[PDB]
RNA sequence: CUAGUAAGCGCAAGUCAUCAGCUUGCGUUGAUUACGUCCCUGCCCUUUGUACACACCGCCCGUCGCUACUACCGAU
RNA sequence: GGAGUAUGGUCGCAAGGCUGAAAAAUUGACGGAAGGGCACCACCAGGGGUGGAGCCUGCG
């Protein structure tokens, strides 16, 4: 809730950026936060063609 | 009562107690003790 | 959208102009104000179109007469904007990929992404080759600290905050904590002024964070000196033996 | 019990797949088959069809320096290298997640990038067979590939990127389109130019030259564009002259020769196809003065075109053994001997033992195909209303006429004793043909989907758009009964060869099971994943599986299935397009299955953790001080030769390691583990925090460690002799490192102090008044009581 | 099967239900051997949420799915 | 006569066969590696039955 606009923090506390995060640890974020959510009439031509 | 026991988990619901929280009276909404 | 009437509409190649004094133009297939011009006084009479191009001509109530030539010229500079981003932020990878370390450092404050600053950071703060003289190792990045701008010390404070936050990057953010306050000098750092500076991120604020986080830092090496006296005890003693 | 195989497979030339090749010959690909053809002559040399795989091949290239090894890539991410010289595969490459798309050889041929719709390119090795390494940016799948080493690349995202082979990193990246996608890349075959043609008909222009510093390869020498506004499929370069080669989709392809880029790049002919090109590719002829371009067009043909250099004809094509557009009706002639196919503009008749095509006729459209009895004349029907009639012995159309108005005849049955035919229409009559004049019309409610005889010829069934069918006698057309109970409306039917029994199948992806006396479903059976198009019994009972049929599925499938018992005895699989037709064998012992493939196919610890990684420091550590003698005596070569561990795990520094094997686990199994660790341990142990005491690393950690086992081991400490250098030097060494970032972090607060004062200071009052009242933080700490 | 725990011994009562081919009480004599450990087999649960200090740690991983967007493919 | 409270008698509805036995979902599905706790259905130390002969209830 205080962080920037372009960053999110982690749990460490470190603010990083959505930019310079590529899919591979996007993915896994996103996966690590799911898993804290989980742990809480037609035509004859369209029917014979 | 195979098949009641099916029947209940399927429509999962449970005749057995939950637990109530330890103080239910005094604190019925439950803030947690820290930071607001 | 209007508070008054409109009074004329013209077409382009819809905008509208009338006693509200605020022009505004839209294309109705979306249907939502593209611009609201407000040169114009009280009350607005008319309007007229370039023939060709398009240009807008408010006038009204006064003798006041404004011209406003041309969402695509946005997308024209985004664009450009965009192949600038994506060729620096190539290059700054492949600063990481030399290893280039001071140029990287240059292009991370520019593009402002902290994670990979901060990796910069342990690399120059522990480059296993530091010079003797420098202040995190390297006196090149010692110059582009000495060269730093204020906007982006600033936002640095910001990152350094947080390094200082967490204590396995907080040696780290304290030598670059260290090697800002022998730069730049004390009166400058006052008279520091910068537009974004309010509430959580205002600079007392952020400021004082930095000061307890490193009083605590302060107090935990203290003890680690006074328990490492141990080492010169025993050499005390096998020096007897 | 017996069993259907993939027999026989025919009546297609090249897919929708892209990237043909020419070699006289053209290498194609069809659906699984890499099969190769000539171009003068309409006879295919052989195929390449890998019983292993099902996958369709979606990626064919020839590799220079060799011709006749070959490597394809299919919808699975498999690369099969194939010999021209046999026809099989000696190797097969699956790195890939999906679909091979894109492949570049090396100039020499041992190196192999592929590039998939799985967005991954992967490097391989030809001799040692082995991926090399594996390449990982782009942002979407990869378009365009390249060996410049080097590597010029391009992607969906309309990205073009340059990478380094001896560095396994990008080196470059560019963007093609502004708000676009690139779509095809080019490449001069000097190394020169490269061309990367994107969505809006716009093909961006780009010159090349043959680290730390600002390295600047390609450059943006422009932007064109053509006449065609579409994702251009293929620029393909001339390896000789000066020309090439772009396509979109199109009915259009245009040919640019090779001299502001526009004054340099002009267009040299815009040449016309009767089809839409899925590829096209080059082709010298030798002995010629002229351009072979080769398209491969989707609607099922090879077209050679002339193009001189310093206009466009036809000059050679294949269309002769497979038809055009898609095949929508099958007749396979009472001998069994040859058949008839009907599709949309061309019907094509066939014999089965040379699997070939025979004779060939043209119409406007084609629904329904059938024979007569003596397999002497054909009967089709066509969306227009009519019916035509033609033969196969003189190779003509007979007859021509407007059976219903305009209403697609969705139905031709033969009378079973061949003395009749029926009609049945978009409208709503129906009409019987005896030979032909017209017997009797029949007027219903709404459309009829299907209609058949009864094979003693006694009953006849309608089947209607309502989701019904009405079954009727043969002689006098009166309502024996009316079948329901299918929500979508049926698209086929089969009755037994005795007529015991009826299989009714819907758009509702199942089938009813009816028995012919009261018409009751003996069995509603929702067996398909997609609409069943048709099914069918076989007549001969002579084997004793009469009641044995077949259920052809939308979704690519035919199912074998047993009545008797209700039962799925088998699944065919084999086709990857929606089957439209298919006929059973009157004998009943093989079946042929003609789909959307264009094709027809034919059928029958932790503490000794740290201590031991400790000693393999300990062994790096050696070598490295013995390796610093021998560079100090000589520059000479002398490898460090290190731990294969270490050098897989990337060079990294013994005391790197080992810190990160004392950083990851707890305090507390810290504290147990360093209990464990023995006297005989403990040196090295020292040592390595005499390493990181010079090269302070985790201060924290260092000096609780060394505190630990001076507490653990004390009085061997006083009472040892070696140990007394090692603590001395550590202990120079970490009150150097503490000194220091005491000094450093004191220099520090003692300036957060300044700046705190003259940050008052500054921001202290500037008015002066009676009140000040006006000159803090708050925090609110719940307690539960 | 780990402290009045195991075994041995008897004397009684016969508790609506079950138990005399026994069951249940109650007294008597009363030990070895552990009483550590998560290494085997395991089982449970941490990697969410749940109160703040001085203190420590420092964003597990996988295959997919589902939802939004992008563009494609080809029939009718 | 009013109010309930019952007991069963009476009537209306429920009581008209596109039929013929065998999902939801941003939260969902399954795993794996590290970290602890536990256990006489685990280790370690020991003991003691039953299982040998016979009697014989009960269970098949």
């Amino acid at each position: 809730d205080t962080a920037e606009k372009g960053e999110v923090v982690t749990k460490a506390g470190i603010p990083i950026a959505k930019q310079e995060m590529s899919r591979e640890e996007k993915l896994r974020r996103r996966r690590r936060e799911k898993e804290r959510i989980r742990k809480a009439v037609q035509s004859s031509g369209a029917y014979k063609l | 009562i195979e098949e009641l026991i099916k029947r209940r988990i399927l429509a999962g619901e449970f005749d057995e107690v939950l637990r109530r929280r330890p103080d239910m009276f005094g604190n019925p909404h439950g803030v947690r003790r820290g930071l607001v | 959208g209007h508070s008054h009437n409109v009074l004329k509409v013209v077409w382009l190649h819809f905008a509208s102009a009338g006693a509200d004094t605020l022009v505004k133009v839209w294309d109705a297939n979306t249907g939502e104000t593209e611009c609201t011009l407000d040169n114009h006084e009280d009350r607005l009479w008319t309007l007229a179109v370039h023939s060709k191009t398009n240009i807008l001509a408010s006038a009204g109530s006064d003798s006041k007469v404004t011209f406003w030539r041309d969402t695509a010229e946005t997308q024209a500079a985004a664009a450009q904007a965009a192949l600038k981003l994506v060729e620096q932020e190539q290059t700054l990878e492949n600063y990481i990929h030399a290893g280039a370390y001071r140029d990287a450092i240059v292009l991370a404050l520019q593009l402002n992404h902290p994670g990979r600053l901060l990796n910069l950071f342990t690399n120059v703060v522990t480059t296993r080759n530091p010079d003797p003289d420098s202040l995190t190792g390297l006196k090149a990045v010692d110059d582009v600290l000495a060269k730093l701008s204020d906007e982006q010390i600033f936002q640095l404070l910001l990152r350094l905050r947080d390094w200082n936050t967490n204590a396995r990057t907080a040696p780290v953010a304290q030598r670059v904590l260290w090697a800002l306050f022998k730069s730049h000098p004390a009166n400058k750092l006052s008279s520091l002024s910068v537009k974004g500076a309010r509430g959580h991120k205002s600079l007392n604020e952020v400021l004082d964070a930095i000061k307890v986080y490193t009083e605590r830092h302060y107090k935990r090496i203290e003890e680690l000196v006074d328990e490492s006296y141990l080492v010169e005890y025993t050499l005390r003693e096998m020096d007897a033996l | 019990y017996l069993k259907f195989e993939p027999s026989k497979s025919f009546g297609v030339v090249v897919s929708s797949n892209s990237n043909l090749v020419w070699s006289g010959q053209a290498i194609v690909a069809a659906n699984e088959e890499v099969l190769v053809w000539d171009i003068k002559k309409g006879e295919l040399l052989s195929r390449w069809r890998d019983e292993n795989c099902k996958f369709r091949v979606t990626a064919i290239a020839q590799s220079r320096t060799d011709p006749d090894v070959f490597a394809v890539g299919y919808e699975d991410g498999s690369i099969r290298l194939w010999d021209s010289k046999i026809a099989t595969s000696v190797v097969s490459f699956n790195g890939h997640k999906s679909a091979i798309t894109v492949l570049a050889f090396d100039k020499t041929g041992v190196r192999l990038a592929s590039g998939s719709k799985d967005t991954d390119i992967i490097v391989w090795d030809l001799v040692a067979e082995v991926g090399q390494y594996k390449l990982r940016g782009h942002k979407d799948q990869v378009t365009g590939l390249y060996f410049i080493g080097f590597l010029l690349t391009t992607g969906k995202d309309s990205l073009i990127k340059l990478w380094d082979l001896s560095s396994r990193h990008c080196i470059e990246t560019h963007v093609a389109q502004a708000n676009g996608e690139c779509w095809a890349l080019g490449v001069s075959p000097d190394f020169t130019g490269c061309i990367t043609a994107g969505n809006d008909g716009e093909i961006t222009v780009w010159a090349l030259d043959a680290l730390s510093q600002s390295v600047n390869f390609l450059q943006n020498r422009g932007t064109l564009h053509r006449s065609s506004k579409e994702r251009a499929a293929e620029v393909v370069f001339h390896p000789l002259r000066d020309y090439f080669a772009v396509h979109g989709v199109e009915k259009s392809v245009e040919i640019w020769r090779i001299r502001e880029v526009s004054d340099v790049f002009v267009q040299h002919v815009i040449v016309r196809t009767t089809g839409k090109v899925r590829s096209v590719d080059w082709a010298l002829n030798p002995g010629v003065k002229d351009l072979q371009l080769l398209v491969g067009g989707t609607n099922n043909l090879l077209e050679l075109y002339n193009i001189v250099g310093k206009d466009y004809n036809k000059a050679l094509a294949v269309e002769l053994p497979g038809h055009r557009t898609d095949i929508r009706s099958v007749a396979i002639s009472s001998d069994d001997k040859m058949l008839a196919s009907a599709a949309n503009g061309s019907l094509k008749i066939w014999n089965i033992k040379t699997q070939q095509c025979i004779r060939t006729f043209d119409c406007g459209y084609a629904l329904c195909c059938a024979f007569l009895p003596g397999d002497k004349v054909v009967i089709v029907g066509t969306k227009e209303g009519e019916l035509q009639l033609y033969d196969v012995a003189s190779a003509s159309l007979l007859e021509t006429v407007n059976a219903h108005d305009g209403h697609a005849v969705w139905a031709l049955q033969v009378h079973p004793d061949g003395r009749s035919v029926v009609s049945g229409g978009a409208d709503k009559t129906a009409k019987f043909w005896d030979f032909l004049v017209q017997s009797r019309i029949l007027k219903v409610s709404d459309d009829i989907l299907s209609l058949r005889f009864s094979p003693d010829a006694r009953l006849l069934a309608v089947a209607l758009l309502d989701s019904t069918v009405k079954v009727f006698f043969n002689d006098t057309l009166k309502l024996y009964l009316n079948l329901y109970g299918h929500k979508l409306p049926v698209l086929s039917m089969d009755i037994s060869y005795d007529s015991k029994l009826i299989v009714t199948s819907s758009a509702d992806k199942n089938i009813r099971i009816w028995g012919l006396d009261f018409g009751d479903c003996h069995k509603a059976l929702f067996g398909h994943q997609d609409s069943i198009l048709q099914v069918a019994f076989i007549p001969h009972n002579s084997d004793g599986n009469g009641h044995y049929f077949f259920s052809a599925s939308k979704d690519r499938t035919i199912k074998y299935w047993d009545a008797d018992k209700f039962e799925q005895i088998q699944r065919i699989d084999g086709h990857h397009g929606e089957i439209w037709a298919l006929a059973v064998s009157h004998s009943g012992r093989f079946l042929v299955s003609a789909s959307h493939d264009k094709s027809i196919r034919v059928w029958e610890m932790a503490g000794e953790r740290i201590a031991e990684a400790l000693e393999l420091g300990m062994t790096d550590l050696n070598t490295i001080r013995e390796w610093e003698e021998a560079r100090q005596i000589n520059p000479n070569i002398a490898p460090p030769q290190r731990n294969p561990i270490f050098v897989a795990l990337g060079n990294i520094p013994a005391e790197t390691y080992v810190l990160n094997t004392l950083q990851k686990i707890k305090p507390a199994s810290l504290h147990d583990a360093l209990l464990v660790l023995p006297f005989s341990t403990i040196p090295s142990l020292l040592t390595f925090l005499n390493l990181f005491a010079q090269r302070e690393l985790n201060v924290p950690l260092t000096c609780r460690i060394l505190f630990f086992v001076l507490k653990t081991h004390h009085k061997q400490i006083v009472a040892s002799r070696t140990m007394r250098a090692t603590l001395e030097k550590v202990r120079a060494n970490l009150r150097a490192a503490l000194r220091r970032q005491k000094d450093e972090m004191g220099f520090n607060i003692a300036a957060l102090k300044v700046v705190s004062m003259q940050l008052r200071d500054k921001s202290v009052r500037e008015y002066v008044d009676e009140t000040w009242e006006e000159k803090v933080r708050k925090r609110a700490f719940a307690s539960l009581s």
